[PDB]
DNA sequence: TCTGACACGTGCCTGGAGACTAGGGAGTAATCCCCTTGGCGGTTAAAACGCGGGGGACAGCGCGTACGTGCGTTTAAGCGGTGCTAGAGCTGTCTACGACCAATTGAGCGGCCTCGGCA
DNA sequence: TGCCGAGGCCGCTCAATTGGTCGTAGACAGCTCTAGCACCGCTTAAACGCACGTACGCGCTGTCCCCCGCGTTTTAACCGCCAAGGGGATTACTCCCTAGTCTCCAGGCACGTGTCAGA
């Protein structure tokens, strides 16, 4: 029940930063499914970088390389 | 130094070493590091002048990551070059359809 | 017992700023973002110069290769000013 | 007026740059997704700065997708975003679907 | 409905659908605004074939997304506002 | 004009391959502007490749490199 | 004999070895790297060839044309997202009418 | 002289189904496929050696890159095909 | 029916295999101390819960304009020849330019303080 | 109100400069023949245009429902502080494995000759 920690009032504040005025009741469960899908695609690639280096700790550079791998560059945490 | 020889501030000699050890080609020309260092300093000086105006409108003194986001998304040439990039703690542009 | 030394562009980004506007500052999180910008454009131009040489069966990256990659990567009016700053340096360098 | 309250709230959260999901529950969900890619007694740890990099990139992705969902609701002449707007948006931009 | 007879027809064949001589006159016109008067260019015959295959694979793909946006609004006729919205969600060209 | 040689009967066959049943009268001019913007994006990059090689003829490989440059890879023309 | 019959392969191991040493990838190449990479390229080539030949024997045909390759790539889930940004010349589209 | 993979592709087809043919433009499309996947794997193994500060690309690097580039059950059948080939080469 | 493209055969040459010598990259130990994980209690910001009301989504309606069909006139695309010349692809020379090496010493970094713009 | 974070000093060291030498990659000029460009005349596939009818887009009105707003109660995030210990990060030491180099020769390509799978 860890996907349920992404609460409903916190999904409303994310929709405000996108300019939305009204929300349907069936949106909240759909948003949780899209975050779970996106997180699995990125973490799968970042654990591959960690075990190649023979480490036991995911570092900040592993996440940056996993996001660039899929066309989403991120500035501000190392390069 | 080799930066003073070309009228520049960024380091010419350090860029020369990064080109030789990066597995790009077998040989590096003599003018290649000088040309690429002058392009890097131009792009840095340009993005730094737009983010300073953004701070000097809010009567702020120090540049913060929010000011860098406003300068890039408000400029046509920088927005297309950096169209696949996320700035940390930047935010969005205000817009109500 | 000493540590390894990390190289950045912070020494020089801070000089180009104190040059035109000496009263403005910059924060440690903004300086980290600007290092990722300089390292990203470096790799884009160097990776494109490396293909141009292989497509023509050369083994040297010259100032002629750097200039062609800058026209393919930068958009529009940004690439017209980057070609003028870059050829004025090679002219001034090799006149000494 | 209940309509000017949502306009007040769109203005407020388009000026801020904070992270809007709580931090302790988000870090639990990331350590649970990790247990599915590891075998028995091969658990992994996370640096505190790697969990913060993964949260800045997840909210930048969710805000960008809820804005294309809003554009598809104004095309059908509604102001309420439905579950069928989010589905068509993921299909037009072919990243995951 | 012969509108369905022709969707079945043109989804079964693989040949090009724009005529070939008019298409090459437009590719040679667009080239004249990227070169100087002095040194004009020529085109290989298989380089125009390669550019026409990629042009129609791009237009057919964009007209499929435009059709999906007309059925979201309970219509079967595609319109100019449908093609404009499909290019924002794509963010390219 | 040369853009006028892309005739309305031909545009209408390309939409039959995409699955369209009915077409508004203002679509024919909007499709001609999309093709001209796409051709100028690719030909600009293919003339840059030609002139770096000091040639006077655009070859089949210059078009393939310019298309791969923009995330549209093409098989079957010697790439 | 040939380094391909030692490994039990058909694609050429000694040519893939030279293409790695002359492509500006690293300063040194390990001895087992060209054997591993030749075997993956032959596995992937024989998978397309099987799916495309299966499509050609539905139409009672005896030769593979570009239309048969397009039909085999878009019908396989995994092979479709490996080649998701690729155009096949003279391939066409999948028949599809929306309800 | 121009080098292609045409010689070997045509030998693999006749090992399984020996009465099927292939056309000249189909064979040109399969050449574009083989050295497109070659380029992707060799470019990712090159970044793996630099991130970890090595000077060598070994079979361990080739394996990690195939897992990043290929989708799920395609990648599991390729890791076993290449491992079997190194075990047999090394018994000689 | 027909025949053009696939498939099978020589004939040479360049790129792969075999054997060796040599030097640095990689694998393996061992040590140190940073930082990840887990527990505790306070305090209180914020999520959860329920109720009521009213605005927006959704279905039905009628009209009127604009898209599609047919049918004949009109245009230029496609096919085939022929001729012309620009320039792509190859080859043989020769010299300037970049890798390699070594012996210097100053630029740039880490570890400090000093304290002043943002809260 | 301090006040944590910019911002100037400051020993120390490894990386940038300089000055030679050695061989090869790139620049240059000439030549052979392929293929791109422009023309011509005939034939007919396909674009053009113009009147007609009607199906579809679109605006208007009505009914329910389901989102939003408010206020009370309940949960657990956040914070400061603690102890313990796994593992990241650096350091010596060596020996195995790969680059570099030559001698030899078979795999793979190009020019031909077929004749059978697709209209």
């Amino acid at each position: 029940d860890n996907i349920q920690g992404i609460t409903k009032p916190a999904i409303r504040r994310l929709a405000r930063r996108g300019g939305v005025k009204r929300i349907s009741g069936l949106i909240y469960e759909e948003v949780r499914n899209v975050l779970k899908t996106f997180l699995e695609s990125v973490i799968r690639d970042a654990v591959t970088y960690t075990e190649h280096a023979k480490r036991k700790t995911v570092t900040s550079l592993d996440v940056v390389y996993a996001l660039k791998r899929q066309g989403r560059t991120l500035y501000g945490f190392g390069g | 130094s080799r930066s003073a020889k070309a009228g520049l501030t960024f380091p010419v000699g350090r860029v020369h070493r990064l080109l030789r050890k990066g597995n790009y080609a077998q040989r590096i020309g003599s003018g290649a590091p000088v040309y690429l260092t002058a392009v890097l300093e131009y792009l840095a000086a340009e993005i730094l002048e737009l983010a300073g105006n953004a701070a000097r409108d809010n009567k702020k003194t120090r540049i913060i990551p929010r000011h860098l986001q406003l300068a890039i998304r408000n400029d046509d040439e920088l927005n297309k070059l950096l169209g696949n990039v996320t700035i940390a703690q930047g935010g969005v542009l205000p817009n109500i359809h | 017992r000493t540590k390894a030394r990390k190289e950045t562009y912070s020494s020089y980004i801070y000089k180009v700023l104190k040059q035109t506007h000496p009263d403005t500052g910059i924060s440690q999180k903004s300086m980290s973002i600007l290092n990722s910008f300089v390292n990203d454009i470096f790799e884009r131009i160097a990776t494109e110069s490396s293909k141009l040489a292989a497509y023509n069966k050369k083994s040297t990256i010259s100032a002629r290769e750097i200039q062609t990659a800058v026209r393919l990567i930068l958009p529009g009016e940004l690439a017209k000013h980057a070609v003028s700053e870059g050829t004025r340096a090679v002219t001034k360098y090799s006149s000494s | 007026t209940p309509s000017e309250l949502a306009l007040y709230e769109i203005r407020k959260y388009q000026r801020s740059t904070d992270l809007l999901i709580s931090k302790i529950p988000f870090a639990r969900l990331v350590k649970e997704v990790t247990d599915e890619f590891t075998t028995k007694d091969q658990d992994l740890r996370w640096q505190s700065m790697a969990i913060m990099a993964l949260q800045e990139a997840s909210e930048a992705y969710l805000v960008g997708l809820l804005e294309h969902t809003n554009l598809l609701a104004l095309h059908a002449k509604r102001i309420t975003i439905m579950k069928k707007d989010m589905q068509l948006a993921r299909r037009i931009r072919g990243q995951f679907i």
